[PDB]
């Protein structure tokens, strides 16, 4: 590095200890040696005469490269690598006939040096974060590895030769660049653990449901337009997220034979409409998270056997009203409907007793219907950015409510009823046409932050807000204040609450 | 807010089923985020200057591998670590159940009698889910003879930063 | 198609007087900020570049001074740029500068890249006007959706081994690469940790190791901090932004340290020039300074 400044060249002008362990090892012949975290540059060359080792820690190195010498440690078993500034590894290891696992992470490999084919012995090999852009065909000559993990690179393709790793357990290739998985994988019948996260797959081999022991397959983040029915065969599955994609529909028969599917995520795909099926498809997932699509409609019923379904989200979708059976969804407990064109919310809701985290931010709402305070269980009730006018006076009958955002409204008073939201901790009133505060706002002694900014209405707030002692942080900004003093307002929210408290009555 | 010199450095590994939220809890501590979604942890090491009890040091985080399949070198990992967490999902029996293998592992690796540890109850807020109660994690941390913590790693944390707290002062105790 | 309409009717206003708005559909913008966001976590949170490399410093939605840095290096894909971050924020054309980057990120995934800066937060956007100017122009969603997208935006970038680029500086946490790259995304910027720190710091002469802040986050630190850094990490330039400069490059610690700034006449009150920093295949760093007004 040099800079061409000032019409000139100008410049940025500014191994005991590993020795003393080697002499240690050789007197104790010790089988383990562990030189990792010593800052080591050149590892010296006296180690060939630990024959006895079967176990090598190198790891969090600053080792360019290993010397030849470590291919006369014919008895390891176990060498760490990982953390290291290796380009290549010498020809000598070929010598390691006992090598079972090999670390590799976090090194600058360009590719899978040549001498890592040959240790057929290897059982787990690690190449996480290298620059690694390809895969020869003699991988093949590893068919005894059970975990390989060659993630965060640049390979672009996998040779057909991986489907002879009949013995891979889990196989690792997220964060790559790959387009096409090749059919043979699905001659990996021991697979348990695929993850093909973060690339570039545009479809699914239709031998991927050969995989009957599969029960983590990681998908999100491709191109995928379609998934195949075959993978209803891997009936093992627990998860099945399919975020950022481009699939619309889903085989009719897929959902129903993931007996164990606990959880389903199809956000930020081209799904226009629910996916086609019974019922059945939902009666096993916890979650169901459907955020980011283009759905308009939820069919009539498709909740009526999801009895275990407790977590919906239906953010930023094309909703414009609500299904006649709402009411039924008795087992719901954190429902998101924020960011749709829903009008009005029906009178169904009360039914949802379970429920306790409601939001229905970003809407058309314009008024809370009535029996919402039918919701006792609610804790958590998010109405920022809609149109609402008024707040029922059924508000009252929410004893778990904790938190309430009402930023962005059309609201000019509050009911009289607030007071009684004794667990009520955050109040988000910001952006509202609020003329006053109803005495009762002084009652709920739990409350922690309350914000009022920007309510051009506000020209004084009462008395009784002095006694709310766990108020902590408080927004009043832009507010007019007219009917108070100019200089305790200027002078922040503690003045306003020490004027307020040596006031109070 | 600006560290002092020659800290002393604490080497501290989270050790625990897979899936009990160890990998969440140590990012909800270091970067102060909740990760969602799920991702089986080989290894991973975290670093940060922090002042305890009005005295600096180093604290070096070590997250091992839940996943018999990943735990390739987790003994190693733990042999050289100063604090154990010994982490477990309330909503998951087999986890609590496992805290005594973890237990033997570690006095096996470290070959002492007692250790500096602590038992950890994660996912607190998944209360509809819960399965194993209070009562049997302080029974269990009563046995072992360890201090018994109830963390949340999901917003809002739960003592994510009392737990790494209370490690080191057990470690300094010791 | 699309993208190059879009690139098209962002650059027809070079050579025009400045102030001149570009009116794009939200929808464009919306879809921009998805794909930049899909393609940015596609990447690496630290980069590993390579020569030859613009990198230039911040610009603060200031997007006619975009224009002539291009005009000045050479508009994509002729030469690769590595932006150090704050695009938006303190500037009139905030959403220009950065749907025109993003449509260049986007065209040319691997050769134009952007780092993370401190303003690309939605606190910070809040108050220093990004928001404001989104709310005038579009709706709130968008300003949600360019939170989404600057979430997933890598923190650092390390070109040819040798050369460490960040918003900010060093981090007292930071004692490896493999804790940059631990980084979850997406985020958002803590008040403390090695991302702040990453995102805030700033060196000073009157520091010999580490010391407060005055912008009252982060640390700064002095030039034997950075020499050991180098001499650890095995570097030889530490390439930063985040200060404003006079002359558009300033170096530090005998110039193992420069600070890039690209945006000349910053806010309107400072005489600043605008420099970008040009890296040739020898590693022969030379500056470019776009004269004040
Ligand atoms: N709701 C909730 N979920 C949690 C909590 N802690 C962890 N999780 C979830 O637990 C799952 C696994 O989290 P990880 O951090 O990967 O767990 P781990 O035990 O470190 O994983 P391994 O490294 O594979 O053993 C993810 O779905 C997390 O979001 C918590 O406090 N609350
Ligand atoms: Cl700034
Ligand atoms: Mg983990
Ligand atoms: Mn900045
Ligand atoms: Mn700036």
């Amino acid at each position: 590095v040099a800079f061409s400044v000032d019409n000139t060249i100008k410049r940025p002008n500014p191994n005991a200890e590993v020795i003393k362990e080697l002499n240690k090892c050789r007197e104790e012949n010790s089988m383990r040696l562990d030189l990792s975290k010593r800052s080591i540059h050149i590892l010296p060359s006296s180690i060939k005469e630990l024959t006895q080792l079967t176990e090598l820690y190198l790891y969090s190195n600053k080792l360019q490269s290993l010397p030849a010498e470590v291919g006369c440690l014919v008895n390891l078993m176990t060498l760490a690598l990982s953390e290291n500034s290796l380009t290549s590894l010498p020809d000598s290891l070929d010598n390691l006939k006992k090598l079972r696992m090999l670390d590799l992470r976090h090194n600058k490999l360009r590719e899978i040096p040549s001498v890592v084919y040959r240790l057929d012995s290897l059982t787990t090999l690690y190449l996480r974060f290298n620059r690694i852009t390809t895969v020869e065909k003699d991988i093949k000559n590893l068919s005894k590895l059970s975990m390989l993990s060659i993630r965060e690179n640049k390979i672009k393709q996998l040779p057909a030769e991986i489907g002879e790793l009949c013995n891979l357990i889990t196989l690792d290739v997220a964060h790559n660049q790959l387009e096409h998985l090749p059919k043979e994988i699905g001659n990996c019948t021991q697979i348990t653990n695929l993850d093909l996260q973060h690339n570039e797959l545009l479809d699914l081999p239709d031998t991927i449901g050969n995989l009957s022991s599969l029960s983590r397959l990681g998908l999100r983040y491709n191109r995928l337009s379609a998934i195949p029915r075959s993978l209803a065969k891997c009936s093992a599955l627990e998860e099945l997220n399919l975020e950022n994609n481009n699939i619309s529909t889903l085989p009719e028969s897929l959902l129903s034979s993931l007996v164990k599917l606990n959880s389903l995520t199809l956000a930020r795909n081209c799904f226009q409409l629910y996916p086609v099926g019974g019922p059945s498809q939902f009666s096993t997932i916890y979650s169901l998270n459907m955020e980011h699509n283009r759905i308009n409609k939820i069919p009539f019923g498709i909740f009526s056997r999801a009895k275990v379904l407790s977590k919906l989200n239906m953010k930023d979708n094309q909703l414009t009203s609500l299904p006649l059976d709402f009411g039924t969804w008795t087992s719901m407990v954190e429902l998101n409907l924020a960011t749709n064109q829903l009008t009005k919310i029906p009178e169904d809701v009360s039914g949802l007793v379970s429920l306790e985290v409601l939001i229905l931010s970003n809407n058309l709402l314009k008024k809370l219907p009535h029996g919402l305070g039918n919701l006792r269980k609610l804790r958590e009730l998010d109405l920022e950015e809609n149109k609402l006018e008024s707040l029922p006076n059924e508000i009252a009958y929410l004893k778990d409510l904790q938190k309430l955002v009402l930023t962005n409204n059309q609201l000019t008073t509050l009911p009289r009823g607030i007071g009684h939201l004794t667990n009520l901790t955050h109040l988000g009133l910001g952006e509202n046409l609020l003329t006053h505060l109803p005495e009762e706002i002084g009652t709920l002694e739990n409350l922690e932050e309350l914000y009022l900014n920007d309510n051009p209405n506000l020209h004084s707030l009462p008395f009784e807000l002095a006694l709310c002692s766990k108020l902590s942080i408080m927004s009043i900004e832009n507010c007019p204040l007219s009917h108070l003093p100019p200089q305790i307002v200027a002078g922040g929210p503690s003045f306003i609450i020490q004027f307020l408290k040596m006031q109070g009555p | 807010a600006v560290p002092s010199d020659n800290l002393p450095t604490y080497k501290l590994v989270v050790v625990g089923d897979g899936g009990v939220g160890k990998s969440a809890l140590t990012i909800q501590f270091f970067q102060k985020i909740f990760v969602p979604d799920y991702d089986p942890t080989i290894e991973d090491s975290y670093l940060k200057h922090t002042e305890i009890d009005n005295q600096w040091a180093i604290l070096d985080v070590l997250d091992t591998a839940g996943l018999e399949e990943f735990s390739a070198m987790r003994e190693q990992y733990m042999r050289t670590g100063d604090g154990f967490l010994i982490v477990y999902s309330v909503t998951d029996k087999a986890s609590f159940e496992h805290v005594d293998r973890f237990h033997q592992l570690i006095l096996r690796v470290k070959d002492r009698e007692s250790f500096p540890m602590i038992l950890v109850a994660n996912k607190v807020d998944l209360m509809h889910l819960r399965k194993i109660t209070r009562e049997q994690g302080k029974e269990m941390a009563t046995k072992h003879n360890i201090p018994y913590i109830e963390t949340s790693a999901k917003d809002p944390p739960l003592n994510v930063d009392k737990a790494f707290h209370d490690l080191v002062r057990v470690i300094r105790q010791q | 198609l699309n993208l190059d309409s879009i690139i098209g009717r962002l650059l027809e206003v070079q050579g025009s007087r400045p102030g001149k708005n570009v009116q794009l559909t939200e929808n464009e913008i919306r879809g921009l900020c998805l794909k930049s966001r899909e393609i940015f976590l596609s990447q690496p949170i630290l980069l590993e570049l390579e020569a030859p490399l613009k990198i230039c410093g911040d610009i603060h939605g200031q997007y006619y001074d975009l224009l002539r840095l291009f005009e000045y290096g050479g508009f994509p894909p002729e030469s690769n740029y590595l932006f150090l971050g704050d695009y938006v924020d303190r500037g009139k054309q905030s959403l220009e500068t950065i749907c025109l980057l993003l449509a260049y990120k986007i065209k040319y995934p691997e050769n134009f890249f952007l780092l993370r800066g401190n303003h690309e937060c939605a606190s910070i956007n809040r108050i220093y006007g990004f928001y404001d100017e989104c709310k005038r122009r579009y709706n709130i969603k968008l300003w949600k959706t360019f939170t989404d997208c600057f979430n997933c935006l890598p923190i650092a970038a390390i070109v040819d081994e040798k050369i460490f680029c960040c918003h900010g500086g060093l981090s007292p946490d930071l004692q490896s690469m493999e804790q940059i790259r631990r980084i979850m995304r997406p985020t958002d910027v803590p008040d403390q940790g090695l991302l702040c720190d990453l995102l805030w710091s700033d060196p000073d002469k009157d520091v010999q190791g580490w010391g407060e802040n005055d912008r009252g986050v982060s640390f700064t630190f002095g030039a034997e901090v950075v020499a050991k850094f180098l001499h650890k990490h095995d570097l030889d330039l530490i390439c930063r932004a985040h200060q404003v400069v006079e002359d558009g490059y300033e170096f530090f610690a005998k110039r193992q340290l420069v600070t890039l700034f690209s945006a000349p006449n910053y806010c309107g009150e400072f005489d600043n020039a605008g420099a970008m920093m040009s890296v040739d295949e020898t590693l022969m760093c030379s500056f470019q300074i776009l004269k004040p007004a």
